[PDB]
Parts: structure tokens; C-alpha cells; sequence
């Protein structure tokens, strides 16, 4: 039994309404209760998920009335968050519990909409002490941008690199609602020494065209 | 026309017989007779689940018990009563239900008729067959066998909350004895029981899909529905039926069931609890025909592709006991 | 109503581990419990159920490798994992499902979870416990934009998680972002912590990163200066 959610990421403004979609491959109608056996969870980072609603449309006790949900045909489900606020930023999972095994929606990440913000971009050469170690890490920082879609491309002596990079992303900042991102290119000293120009090229909807920070060494 | 009226009962009660069904029937019931008329080319819809005859029998047996089996103490709706609670002679007798002037009982003679929907082989009768008002859970005792094939009946099979009433077509004898104190036991054929289960599994597969069928014991409620409970000689027997209902169906010897005679019981007549006196002394024994069963089916999440149905002994509402005998009849106004 | 979990666990590939969960504040006798698995950058997956009758189901991808069980006298639920593999590295949740009892004796079962344990990390790896190496991310011309400078620490090659990073012994928090760790090709973890500061403060403010890796009982202080 396949559960599909959409979208994967959802930005909502500070008083508006979130509309999350969940699609079941099969009917989750449980005939004897005349209820759809579908459930909605909230999960914040670091916490176990919290059960918001059961049998598709029924709030759990304690759950804010700003939360509600909908079912059609026993297959299509909508979760709604009115008056979206800071403490609603989370991953929401739907779960079918009509058939065995129970299966999970895959999640929708809801964050706060906000004016677009271009990243500040910074590049850091490997430290020499690290080079003593035989390894070189070059770090690219995209500091405080919005939304959380950006592309980092590493280029060395302008030849595009692949597979020699890793990245990570902060959660949305609780005060100004931006993100930060770090991309790291890691090489053997041999490999570092084979090349001259190291450049990090960044694409983001806040920039008019890609921005390049680079160094020679 | 379909109709609700006040049916009266008929029986072979004896005025010089102190047994409590006899005494009760002597005042409540006319002496038993029989006339049966076949109604040609008539087809009539039945619904055993909405049959006021069941409610009437219920009222009568409640009254019979209330006069006959006095608990020493009764607690209902938070109110307590205490009273004399003498031992009695107790052996159910057949009771017939009959229509007064202006009304007729229609009877469905279709083979393996499930109790609802259209019947094409219909007769009228003055009275029902003789029904022993046996009070029990899980197992139906001393009833009538189906003539042709094993039958299962439910008000709605898709609703697992509705009890499934099984009518066997060959009886299974169960012998229950408390020897020469609250401990007793029942014996039954391992092989006979397995054959019976096999025929039930077949009829259930016809109903739900040849899904794997499993039997498991009662689990969760009152001792009355967790155990097989019944009355023998005035004593309330509670028999552990785990061995009967532990089975998986995919592709020899005696069974001995441990029982306890209980003094403190949950009542079937009404919500409350009742205490009767301790067992009489001496051997207490009943040999009964299991002629039917009451089952419930587990529900909730199951595999879509290969569903397996889990069944447990059920019962509790004695109305289902009466319908298990009353399913072929309805009352109509002429 | 509480489920108190027991973990977490660290373990070499192929070894076995056990997780427990202890229930209080309701009736253990009449409830079933289950174990759920969450992958890093994941992702929720059901693993095993034990019903109130001690009937057990396990997912087929883990059948004959994981085992669920139950001790009613101590109100405890268990997950035995066998032949653990680096894939199996995740957060494990104890959860209470739904068991519905009817008047006539029928029982409905529903596998959704009003009650969650705290979660217990199980990490499977051939890496030995190792404290991090700390390298400076020095600022420069190409690390400063206008009035803001960026500096940091690269915390590389440690195992297992977690590391804690502070700045100036905790005195500096504004503008620090310590990024989530990434699992490296080595089976070791790596992350960076950066902070933006006024560019004018570079010569005149001391900036020191404090790294604590409790699993190796390791503390490191790395002072970051331009160059
Ligand atoms: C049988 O039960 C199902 C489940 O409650 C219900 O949806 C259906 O309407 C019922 N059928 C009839 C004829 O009442
Ligand atoms: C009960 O079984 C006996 C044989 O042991 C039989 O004579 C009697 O007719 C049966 N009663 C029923 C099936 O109601
Ligand atoms: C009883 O019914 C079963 C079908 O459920 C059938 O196979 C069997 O022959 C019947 N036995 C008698 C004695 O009627
Ligand atoms: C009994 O059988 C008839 C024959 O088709 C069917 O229409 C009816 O639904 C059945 N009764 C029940 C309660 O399922
Ligand atoms: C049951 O009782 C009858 C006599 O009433 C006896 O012939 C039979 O062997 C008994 N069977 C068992 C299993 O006790
Ligand atoms: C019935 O007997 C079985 C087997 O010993 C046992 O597991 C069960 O607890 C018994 N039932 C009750 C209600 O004690
Ligand atoms: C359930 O049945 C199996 C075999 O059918 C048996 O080994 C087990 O003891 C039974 N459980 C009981 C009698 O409680
Ligand atoms: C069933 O009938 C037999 C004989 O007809 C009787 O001895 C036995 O006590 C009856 N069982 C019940 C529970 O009334």
C-alpha cells in the first residue's frame, strides 16, 4: 500500500494557511466504522512525531483547532493548518492504518514564507595544519538565504567536479527564518596539489546570475 | 401482512412436577399439540434479526428465571436487593410459540436458508417447533440441527460487531461432570470437534474468500463471554474453551475442558451482578448436544492480498440463542 | 501515559543489540506495542508489532533478523536485533497501537500511534570511537564581504555522534551556525561550525571554538586567526 504526499517542501506565510496533500494507492475506508483509517502526525526536529488527527478528520485531544483534515473517496486526504505560525514549522506525515503493514506518507516539510534573501557566499581554503595531515578540505558557505533551494557547483581550474563534495543545511532560523548551507570539497593532498584554481559557484533565486567565489593556491 | 402481536406459549408441563420450568409453564403455557399448511407459489421476505418473536421469548425466559432462579443477592443500576435463594430442580423443557386468533406464523422451509431475504418454499404453522430455552454462551446446546448443510448466519457479515450464529448439521456431544468443590470438567471428542471445525471453516471460506481461517480463544471481556457458560442442575458452569478454539486452517482422543461452578455471575437478564448459593453436594452431570456456536470475528488492519480471518467464541446476548431456533418463523396478521 | 525508552546503542556490523521500552500510566494488559524505524534524512518505517496476546509480526525485510517480545509483569516491550548492518543505523521508536474491544467479544486492531517513546539511536559501524580533528576556517579577503567577516571550525573525522560546539566558551552565540554532521566515506562524521562577526573585530577580538566529543572523552579548543 503506497502513500504519496505533496508537495515535498511547502512555504507558508505568517498568518496564512497550509494545505498538505496525501494520496493512497488503495481505499482506506474502514467499512464497519464508516471512517477512513488514515492518520496525521506532526514531527519537529529531535522530537518523536505527534499524532494530530485520526480517522482522517478527527482531532486528538489537546490538538489546536487550527488543525483540520479532509477525506474523499477513501483515497485522497488534505491536512490544513490555519493561522500558520512559527511553531507550525515541521514535517507532517500521513499514515494509512487500514491494511497491514502500516505505511507512511514520506512527509511534507513546511517552513515559513519570507522575502527572498540572497546568500552571502564565503570560501575557505584548507588550513595548512590540515594539509600536514595529508588531506585538504575547501569549504563554501552560503550564509543566510531564503528559500532553501540553492545549487553549489565546485569547479577546479574550471573543470566541473563531482562526487568529491558534500553539503549540509541548517533548519530554518527561528528569528529571521533564513537558512545556511555548507558545501565541502575534500581531496587528497596529491589531488589538491594537482590543481590551481578552486572556485565555488552558487545559484539561488535571490541572485540575478550565478555568483562565484574563488581562490588560487 | 407483517405484524407484531402477543404470542402465547405451549408445553408439556406437569402440575405434580416441582421442576421450575414445569411449574412456570403450567401457569404460563397451554398444553402442546399439529397443523401445517403449505402456501403454494408464495414467496415471502424474512428477517430473523428483526423478529419480535425473539423479544417475546426473551421476556418469557427472563420471567421464568426471575421466578425460578433467585440470586441470594442482586446488584442492578447501583441498587442492591437480597432475598431467599433456595436450590431448585432445573431441567429445560421444550417450549412452543403460538399465534392467537387473527394471526399466522409463516415458516421458511428453504434448505440452508440464511434467515433474511426471500423464501420460496413457505408454509404456515399454528405453532413453532419445541424449543428448549437453554441459557449458555459460546456453545449452543440441545438445539435443532440443520437438516442439510452447516449454516452460518449474521445480520451483516461485513460488520465484525455482529455475532455470527452457527447451526451445525451433526451434533457434538459434550459431557460435563462435577464429581463428588467448585471444580468440574467437560469431555468432548477431539476428532468430532475437528470434523465440525472443518465444516465451519468451509462455510466461512465460502463467505469471506478462501482466506486462511484461524480460531483463537475469547479474550477481553466478562467471564460469561470468555468461558463457555451454561446451567446444569441449577448450577452455573464456566468452562475454559481455549482447547476448542485454538486452530489454524490453511491448505484423536478426548478433550478435557476445566470448569468452575461460580456463585457470583454477571446477569444476562439485565446489567448487574448476582450471587446464587454454593453448589449442591454430590455428582452434578449434564450430557448435552452442541448443536450450534456463537462466534465473533476480529477486525481492523489486515493484509489486503491474503486476508486471514480470526474467530473467537462469542455470545452474551441470549436473544441470539433464541433466534438460532426462531430464524425460520415470522408472525403475520391475516 | 508514558513510554520510557532505553537506548541508544553502538555496535560493529554483524553484532546484535537489544532495545527496551517501559510503559506506565495505563493498562499494559490490553494494548499492543510496535517498533518503528526512522532513517537519517528519513523517513518512517514500521518494523514489528506485538499484540496484547503476544502475537508477533515483523517486516519481511527484517524477518528472522529482528524479533519483538513482551513482558507483561514488568510492563516492558523488547526489540532484539541480530546481525546488524550499517544500513540498520537509525532512530528506533517504541509506540503504542490501538486495540478496540467489542461487547460481543470481537477485537479490532489498528496500527496508529497516539503514544511515542523518546526514540533510541542505534548506530552500526566498523569505525572505532574517535575524537574529532579540529581545523581552522580562518577568515580572509575571500571570507569577508563588506562589514561582515566569516570564520569557523572544521570538525572532521569523529565517531560516533554527537559533537557539541561552542564559541568563546559560550559567550558568543549570535550569528553562529553549526551545521548538521554528514556521514563520510570513512564511516566517520564531519561538520563545520561558522560564525559571522564584525569584520572590524578581526584583529581585536579573540575567537576560539570549543569542541566536545563526550564518546571519546575529548575536548578541543581551537583559536581562529586570519591567514
Ligand atoms: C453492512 O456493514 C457495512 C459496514 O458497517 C455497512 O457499510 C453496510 O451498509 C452494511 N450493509 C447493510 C445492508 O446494512
Ligand atoms: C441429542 O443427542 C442424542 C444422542 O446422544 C439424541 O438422541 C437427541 O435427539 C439429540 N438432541 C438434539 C439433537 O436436539
Ligand atoms: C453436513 O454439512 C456438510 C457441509 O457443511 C456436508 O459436507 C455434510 O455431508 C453434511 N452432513 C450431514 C450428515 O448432513
Ligand atoms: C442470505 O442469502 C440471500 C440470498 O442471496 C442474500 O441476498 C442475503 O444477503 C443473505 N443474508 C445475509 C444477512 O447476508
Ligand atoms: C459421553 O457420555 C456418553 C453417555 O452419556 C458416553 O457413552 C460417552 O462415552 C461419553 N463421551 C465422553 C467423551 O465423555
Ligand atoms: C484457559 O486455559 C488456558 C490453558 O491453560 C489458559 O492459558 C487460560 O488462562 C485459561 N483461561 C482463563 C480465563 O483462565
Ligand atoms: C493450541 O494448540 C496446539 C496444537 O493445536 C497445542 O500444542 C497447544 O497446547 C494449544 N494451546 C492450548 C491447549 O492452550
Ligand atoms: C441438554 O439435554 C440433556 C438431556 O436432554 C440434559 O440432561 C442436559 O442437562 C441439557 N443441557 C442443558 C445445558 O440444559
Amino acid at each position: 500500500v503506497v502513500m504519496t504526499q505533496s508537495p515535498e517542501f511547502l512555504a507558508v506565510s505568517l498568518g496564512e494557511r497550509a494545505t498538505l496533500e496525501c494520496k493512497s494507492s488503495h481505499s482506506l475506508l474502514y467499512a464497519p466504522y464508516d471512517k477512513d483509517a488514515l492518520v496525521w502526525y506532526q514531527q519537529k526536529p529531535g522530537q518523536p512525531p505527534k499524532l494530530l488527527l485520526d480517522w482522517a478528520s478527527s482531532r486528538r485531544s489537546g490538538v489546536s483547532d487550527r488543525f483540520s483534515a479532509t477525506s474523499a473517496s477513501g483515497r485522497y486526504f488534505t491536512l490544513t493548518i490555519s493561522n500558520f505560525r512559527a511553531d507550525d514549522v515541521a514535517t507532517y506525515y500521513c499514515q494509512q492504518t487500514r491494511w497491514t503493514p502500516p505505511t507512511f506518507g514520506g512527509g511534507t516539510k513546511v517552513d515559513l514564507n519570507r522575502t527572498v534573501a540572497a546568500p552571502s557566499v564565503f570560501i575557505f581554503p584548507p588550513s595548512d595544519e590540515q594539509l600536514k595531515s595529508g588531506t585538504a578540505s575547501v569549504v563554501c558557505l552560503l550564509n543566510n538565504f531564503y528559500p532553501r533551494e540553492a545549487k553549489v557547483q565546485w569547479k577546479v581550474d574550471n573543470a566541473l567536479q563531482s562526487g568529491n563534495s558534500q553539503e549540509s543545511v541548517t533548519e530554518q532560523d527561528s528569528k529571521d527564518s533564513t537558512y545556511s548551507l555548507s558545501s565541502t570539497l575534500t581531496l587528497s593532498k596529491a589531488d589538491y596539489e594537482k590543481h590551481k584554481v578552486y572556485a565555488c559557484e552558487v545559484t539561488h533565486q535571490g541572485l540575478s546570475s550565478p555568483v562565484t567565489k574563488s581562490f588560487n593556491r | 401482512k407483517e405484524a407484531t402481536t402477543t404470542l402465547f406459549c405451549a408445553s408439556d408441563a406437569k402440575a405434580y412436577e416441582t421442576e421450575v420450568h414445569n411449574v412456570w409453564a403450567t401457569h404460563a403455557c397451554v398444553p402442546t399439540d399439529p397443523q401445517e399448511v403449505l402456501l403454494e407459489n408464495v414467496t415471502e421476505n424474512f428477517n430473523m434479526w428483526k423478529n419480535n418473536m425473539v423479544e417475546q421469548m426473551q421476556e418469557d425466559i427472563i420471567s421464568l428465571w426471575d421466578q425460578s432462579l433467585k440470586p441470594c443477592v442482586k446488584l442492578t443500576g447501583g441498587s442492591v436487593i437480597t432475598q431467599a435463594c433456595p436450590k431448585v430442580s432445573f431441567e429445560p423443557i421444550p417450549i412452543h410459540y403460538c399465534t392467537p386468533a387473527g394471526f399466522a406464523i409463516l415458516k421458511c422451509n428453504d434448505r440452508n436458508f440464511n434467515g433474511t431475504g426471500p423464501c420460496k418454499n413457505v408454509s404456515t404453522v399454528q405453532c413453532t417447533h419445541g424449543i428448549k430455552p437453554v441459557v449458555s454462551t459460546q456453545l449452543l446446546l440441545n438445539g435443532s440441527l440443520a437438516e442439510a448443510e452447516v449454516v452460518i448466519r449474521s445480520e451483516n457479515f461485513t460488520n465484525n460487531a455482529k455475532t455470527i450464529i452457527i447451526q451445525l448439521n451433526e451434533t457434538v456431544e459434550i459431557n460435563c461432570t462435577r464429581p463428588n468443590i467448585r471444580q468440574a470438567h467437560c469431555n468432548i471428542s477431539r476428532a468430532t470437534w475437528n470434523s465440525t471445525l472443518k465444516k465451519i471453516v468451509a462455510k466461512l471460506r465460502e463467505q469471506f474468500g478462501n482466506k486462511t481461517i484461524v480460531f483463537q480463544p475469547s479474550s477481553g471481556g466478562d467471564p460469561e463471554i470468555v468461558m463457555h457458560s451454561f446451567n446444569c442442575g441449577g448450577e452455573f458452569f464456566y468452562c475454559n474453551t481455549t482447547q476448542l478454539f485454538n486452530s489454524t486452517w490453511n491448505s484423536e482422543g478426548t478433550i478435557t475442558l476445566p470448569c468452575r461452578i461460580k456463585q457470583i455471575i454477571n446477569m444476562w437478564q439485565e446489567v448487574g451482578k448476582a450471587m446464587y448459593a454454593p453448589p449442591i453436594e454430590g455428582q452434578i452431570r449434564c450430557s448435552s448436544n452442541i448443536t450450534g456456536l456463537l462466534l465473533t470475528r476480529d477486525g481492523g488492519n489486515n493484509n489486503k492480498t491474503n486476508g486471514t480471518e480470526i474467530f473467537r467464541p462469542g455470545g452474551g446476548d441470549m436473544r441470539d440463542n433464541w433466534r438460532s431456533e426462531l430464524y425460520k418463523y415470522k408472525v403475520v396478521k391475516i | 501515559m508514558k513510554l520510557m525508552q532505553s537506548g541508544g546503542v553502538m555496535v560493529r556490523p554483524g553484532e546484535s543489540a537489544t532495545l527496551s521500552c517501559v510503559a506506565s500510566g495505563f493498562d499494559f494488559s490490553r494494548n499492543g506495542f510496535e517498533w518503528l524505524r526512522q532513517g537519517p534524512g528519513k523517513g518512517l518505517q514500521w518494523l514489528a508489532t506485538v499484540t496484547f496476546e503476544s502475537k508477533t509480526h515483523v517486516t519481511a525485510s527484517a524477518r528472522g533478523r529482528f524479533t519483538i517480545s513482551r513482558d507483561n509483569s514488568r510492563r516492558t516491550v523488547y526489540l532484539q536485533m541480530t546481525n546488524l548492518q550499517p544500513d540498520d543505523t537509525a532512530m528506533y521508536f517504541c509506540v503504542k497501537d490501538q486495540t478496540i474491544f467489542h461487547k460481543n467479544g470481537a477485537v479490532d486492531f489498528f496500527s496508529y500511534f497516539d503514544l511515542w517513546g523518546r526514540g533510541a539511536p542505534v548506530i552500526v559501524s566498523a569505525a572505532s570511537t574517535k575524537g574529532p580533528s579540529v581545523f581552522p576556517l580562518a577568515p580572509s579577503s575571500k571570507s569577508t564581504s563588506g562589514g561582515t567577516a566569516a570564520l569557523g571550525c572544521l570538525v572532521k573525522d569523529y565517531f560516533p555522534e554527537p559533537v557539541t560546539v561552542s564559541w568563546n566558551s559560550g559567550a558568543l552565540t549570535s550569528g553562529v551556525h553549526t551545521f548538521p554532521a554528514v556521514l563520510q566515506s570513512s564511516g566517520l562524521y564531519s561538520l563545520s561550525s561558522v560564525v559571522t562577526v564584525p569584520s572590524s573585530s578581526l584583529g581585536t577580538q579573540t575567537y576560539i571554538c570549543n569542541v566536545n566529543h563526550k564518546p571519546s572523552n575529548t575536548k578541543v579548543d581551537k583559536r581562529v586567526e586570519p591567514k
